[PDB]
């Protein structure tokens, strides 16, 4: 589908170079930190660990922020715009509280992600671009989290739940707005990618170190 | 010398180490298409139009980027490139505005003429086109983004010669734009050259908006007296 | 009985990931259990040249999708230094749809990516390794950070590492939502601060590459798997598999099945026989299969015909009009609209093209266009061999292989399923008169 | 067919449709069209002049 | 020894500061970065 949000900036009173945004000295030790993983001459290689930072002190990224970064890494603002602009995991508009991504590429499509997309839809009310009066929760589409064996699958706030239904999602999203915190993970009763029909692989124990290793080494 | 051997549709030309394909044939008096290639800013290779056949090589080459190897033989008008070209031309004209007779770039537009040259007479696109919104960068540069075919001339000129770094891309797939993302004018005194290096109508001179068409000007060669340089 | 002619059924003791699924201490003490940092060092003291000829000797092709010979290209980065730094860049973007096994290398055996990085490193000369792992694995990169601290207090990687005076270290470098990130060029882009946009080659990163400087980018699986190559040695990872298709891979096996699951597995085995053996088999029974996406969303499909007697390397279904890939198996039964989930994944390439070449910009979508048109029935017979015509025109004019990732499914769709296009284009005419 | 006197045309809400692109003052075989041209006060592209010499022209 | 036990829970307490806090702890580990000759390729 055509991606709903614009790529032109235009300030508003919530969303202007005068917004107030800066960095807490626990993260300008952590940019500091950043910036020395990098080679002298090419501090520009940190614009996207630092706008992240950014983006996870204050929720969103205002134009304030995007031009903070570029002010600290000496980089023309421009460069940090394309940046914000080019990576789909930076939020230039507020989100809710939990920010609620639901996978609908094939592999998880055949598993049905539709029941999912479904039933978050009908225990929030909102669509699919939408984000809840209280603020709370903000739903969207993305492609292929990397979960696929696991499928359905859903990611809220880097934290993954797989193998879902759509009461378990529910579920979730109970436990969520209760100011619960939820175990990321599979909900089928199976840890991780392990086959659901009793671990047909890895049965014997594993073996010692230097079991296999050759002569001569 | 240091020069190596190359072959341009099996004429023998002697080129220096680093020579691309496209100053090789240029060599010979052959102008390859291209979009986004101008020999005073640096190598994008993004607009694909100057792909060309090395005999004995499966794949296409772009002559702008890459260096010519000893002893290769270039086919500049073989079945491949011109397929290749044809191919390029009706991407690039799938999602163009049919604007021409708005176009201030008519009659001395490069899309128009290499369309003329080496794409197809006509259309198998039944989808429709996309629009964009317009950016303002001051009263000099009109700006109609619609006809922009994404070469990014203008961002490497703006970047290398006149040293502003206000240019750029937002996006990426389709929805990708030339601009500066927020309302600024791009206001230089060279900055009138990216009306020239752009190579559609995405840019003109608004001063000189509508008044003619290229070919009813007359030509008078002649020299600058606003400064000292001449 | 040399020349093996029949492959798969791999025992445990073969099996490289012994912790694939999480069941043991993913942290420095069960991985030096399980056999992971053990005499390191005097791999690293037998020199970069005794590594790339184990490398070299076991065959390894790359484990990223596109099977290039591992010891050849490590070989690249042999030349004496000319001023520059070397790096080490392991891939584990991991943007492919069906595909989960770097996940799982990394939040489960993260011990042994380093020692693996450790070693590539120390074979290329490479001064450190930039670890690029996409921004949705969050929990797994602290993971990965976790076992970097466990092995930098152990000494296993810092100032001389292990102990061998070799420096090398390790860092960890995270995207933000980009699948074109993975690939290597744009990957180098990425880490530098700049947009996710491919370049061009030549040159390859082996003359210039991040910052710069001489640079090898490997896919995490490769990476990890090359101490347990250089322990065993190269013949060991040899005898596996067919000849030029060496060695164990991981195979991620979703969509209709009934145990989807991540299994290593030997390289040629038969894809019905890993289905029905790690799977639990085709959802419905076997009879039941309609289609099977066997490298990933970037390889065409192949009908039920070609997957009972197709085998699960590069050269096998190199033959079976398609690829390895990422040996991410997607399987779809007779229930499946196969023309919906195509669309699907073109939708997908999309959305993920970075859109800094015309081919792949404007083509990938006309073709998502076209396919949309085609779920529906509303276009005409000719337009399937247009969409051909478009997707040729796609393949091999773009500067990366995201137009190629895009543009086969299309070509796998048309080939094998063209009578179903054919028929909902007549249902559509019949019911819209 | 016929061919007889030269005309101007107007859309149906009265906005003259020539948009001063000069293809028929190139194309005239006998330079009988004289066009001249500048953005209208609200922006638009029309003619200021739009002369047809009919002692010129040949229909 | 027993496999029925999943070992991998280490991961569900971790905050939105967890990678970068490991970042700074990692920072004293590092070796002297390489220099390009300048401070940025603009100087
Ligand atoms: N694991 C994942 O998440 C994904 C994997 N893929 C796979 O990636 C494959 C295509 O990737 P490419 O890099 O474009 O394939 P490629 O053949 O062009 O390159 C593969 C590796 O070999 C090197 N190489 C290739 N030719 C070389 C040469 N002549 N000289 C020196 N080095 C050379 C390349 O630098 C690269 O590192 C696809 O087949 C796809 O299956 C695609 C998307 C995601
Ligand atoms: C669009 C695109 C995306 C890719 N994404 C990945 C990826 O996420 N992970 C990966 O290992 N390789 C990816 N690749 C393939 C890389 O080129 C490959 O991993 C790299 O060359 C490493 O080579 P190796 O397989 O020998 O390790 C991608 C390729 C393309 C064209
Ligand atoms: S830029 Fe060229 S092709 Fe496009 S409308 Fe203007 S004259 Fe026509
Ligand atoms: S405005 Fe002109 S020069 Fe700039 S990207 Fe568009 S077509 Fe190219
Ligand atoms: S093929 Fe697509 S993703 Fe690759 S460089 Fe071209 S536009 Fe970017
Ligand atoms: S200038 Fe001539 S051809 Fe162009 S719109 Fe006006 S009348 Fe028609
Ligand atoms: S298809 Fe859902 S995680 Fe990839
Ligand atoms: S002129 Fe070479 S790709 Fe544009
Ligand atoms: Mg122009």
């Amino acid at each position: 589908g055509a991606g709903g949000a614009l790529f032109v900036h235009r300030d508003t009173p919530e969303n202007n170079p005068d917004t107030p945004f800066d960095f807490t000295p626990e993260n300008y030790k952590r940019i500091e930190a950043i910036v020395k993983n990098y080679p002298e001459g090419h501090k520009a290689a940190a614009v996207l660990p630092v706008l992240d930072l950014a983006q996870r002190q204050n929720g969103w990224l205002p134009i304030s922020a995007m031009n903070k970064v570029a002010e600290i890494l000496q980089v023309p603002p421009m460069r940090v715009y394309e940046v914000a602009t080019f990576y789909t995991m930076y939020n230039r508009k507020p989100v809710g509280k939990y920010h609620i991504q639901v996978c609908t590429t094939t592999p998880c499509m055949l598993r049905n992600s539709d029941s999912i997309l479904e039933a978050i839809q009908k225990k929030l009310g909102i669509k699919v671009g939408e984000t809840t009066p209280d603020k709370l929760f903000t739903l969207i589409e993305v492609e292929c989290l990397g979960a696929c064996v696991n499928a359905p699958m859903v990611q809220i706030n880097d934290n993954y739940y797989e193998d879902l239904t759509p009461k378990d999602i529910e579920e979730i999203i109970d436990e969520l707005k209760a100011g619960k915190i939820p175990k990321p993970g599979p909900r089928s009763g199976r840890f991780s990618c392990e086959p659901a029909g009793g671990l047909t692989s890895l049965t014997e124990p594993p073996k010692g170190p230097g079991f296999g290793v050759q002569a001569g080494l | 010398s240091n020069l190596i051997e190359v072959f341009v549709d099996g004429q023998s030309v002697m080129v220096e180490p680093g020579t691309t394909v496209l100053q090789a044939c240029e060599k010979v008096g052959m102008q390859i298409p291209r979009f986004c290639y101008h020999e005073r800013l640096s190598v994008a290779g993004n607009c694909r139009m100057c792909l060309v056949e090395i005999e004995k090589a499966p794949k296409v080459v772009a002559a702008c980027a890459m260096p010519v190897m000893k002893g290769w033989n270039i086919l500049t008008n073989s079945e491949k490139s011109k397929k290749a070209r044809e191919g390029v031309m009706e991407f690039l004209l799938a999602n163009h505005p049919l604007d021409c007779p708005i176009c201030d770039q008519g009659g001395e537009c490069d899309l128009q003429d290499q369309s003329m040259m080496f794409g197809s007479d006509r259309s198998r696109f039944l989808e429709g086109k996309r629009a964009v919104e317009d950016k303002n960068i001051g009263p000099l540069v009109k700006t109609i983004m619609t006809r922009c075919i994404q070469c990014t001339r203008c961002i490497r000129f703006a970047s290398e010669i006149a040293g502003v770094d206000d240019l750029g891309t937002t996006g990426r797939g389709n929805d990708m734009q030339v601009g500066t993302y927020i309302e600024k004018m791009f206001m230089s005194e060279l900055s009138g050259n990216i009306i020239d290096i752009c190579p559609v109508g995405a840019l003109t001179s608004k001063p000189y908006a509508f008044t003619a068409r290229p070919w009813e000007t007359r030509k008078t060669e002649s020299i600058d007296v606003m400064d000292a340089v001449g | 009985a040399p020349k093996k002619t029949s492959f798969g059924s791999l025992k445990d003791e073969d099996r490289i990931f012994t912790n694939l699924y999480g069941r043991h201490d993913w942290r420095l003490k069960g991985a030096q259990s399980r056999g992971d940092w053990y005499k390191t060092k005097e791999i690293l003291l037998k020199g970069p040249d005794w590594i790339l000829g184990e490398v070299k000797t076991s065959g390894l092709r790359g484990r990223g999708g596109a099977g290039f010979p591992t010891g050849l290209k490590w070989s690249f980065m042999n030349k004496p230094s000319d001023g520059r730094p070397k790096y080490l860049v392991v891939n584990a973007d991991e943007g492919e749809p069906g595909t989960c096994k770097d996940r799982e290398i990394i939040r489960h055996d993260p011990h042994k990516l380093v020692e693996g990085c450790l070693v590539g490193g120390r074979a290329m000369g490479a001064r450190a390794a930039y670890i690029y792992i996409r921004g949705e694995f969050y929990n797994e990169a602290s993971n990965l950070q976790v076992a970097i601290r466990e092995a930098y207090e152990a000494g296993l990687i810092g100032k001389n590492a292990c102990g061998s005076g070799y420096d090398f270290d390790v860092f960890v470098v995270r995207g933000a939502g980009a699948y074109i990130c993975g690939e290597e060029t744009a990957l180098i882009e990425s880490i530098e601060g700049k947009q996710g946009k491919p370049r061009l080659k030549p040159p390859f990163p082996a003359d210039v590459g991040v910052f710069g400087c001489p640079t090898t980018v490997a896919n995490v699986e490769t990476v990890a798997v090359s101490p347990t190559i250089c322990r065993r040695g190269g013949a060991w990872f040899a005898s596996f598999g067919r000849e030029r298709n060496s060695g164990t891979k991981l195979f991620n096996i979703s969509g209709h099945v009934n145990h989807p699951c991540t299994v290593e597995e030997e390289m040629s085995v038969p894809l019905k026989e890993l289905i029905e053996k790690h799977a639990g088999g085709v959802i419905g029974g076997w009879d039941n299969l309609l289609a099977v996406i066997p490298g990933g969303s970037s390889t065409p499909l192949i009908p039920k015909s070609v997957c009972e007697t197709v085998l699960m390397d590069f050269d096998a279904l190199v033959q079976a009009q398609t690829g390895l890939g990422t040996a991410a198996v997607i399987v779809m039964d007779r229930s499946t609209d196969i023309v919906k989930a195509i669309a699907r994944l073109i939708e997908f390439y999309k959305h993920e093209s970075c859109g800094q070449c015309t081919p792949c910009r404007e083509g990938v979508d006309w073709m998502n266009k076209v396919m949309a048109r085609f779920v529906k029935g509303d276009a005409r017979p000719a337009e399937i061999d247009s969409l051909w015509e478009i997707s040729k025109q796609i393949e091999g004019h773009t500067i990366c292989a995201l137009g190629d990732g895009a543009a086969w499914p299309v070509q796998g769709l048309i080939r094998h399923f063209r009578p179903e296009l054919e028929e909902r284009m007549q249902q559509f005419a019949l019911q819209h008169q | 067919r016929f061919r007889g006197e030269h005309a101007l045309r107007r859309y149906p809400s009265g906005e003259e449709r020539c948009i001063a692109c000069k293809l028929c003052e190139a194309v005239c075989p006998a330079q009988a069209i004289t066009i001249e041209a500048e953005p209208r006060a609200d922006g638009s592209r029309r003619t200021t002049r739009y002369d047809i010499d009919m002692t010129k022209c040949i229909y | 020894f027993d496999n029925s036990t999943y070992r991998n829970l280490q991961h569900h307490e971790y905050s939105t500061y967890t990678f970068l806090d490991l970042n700074v702890e990692l920072s004293k580990f590092r070796m002297p970065q390489p220099s390009s000759g300048r401070q940025s390729p603009r100087h």
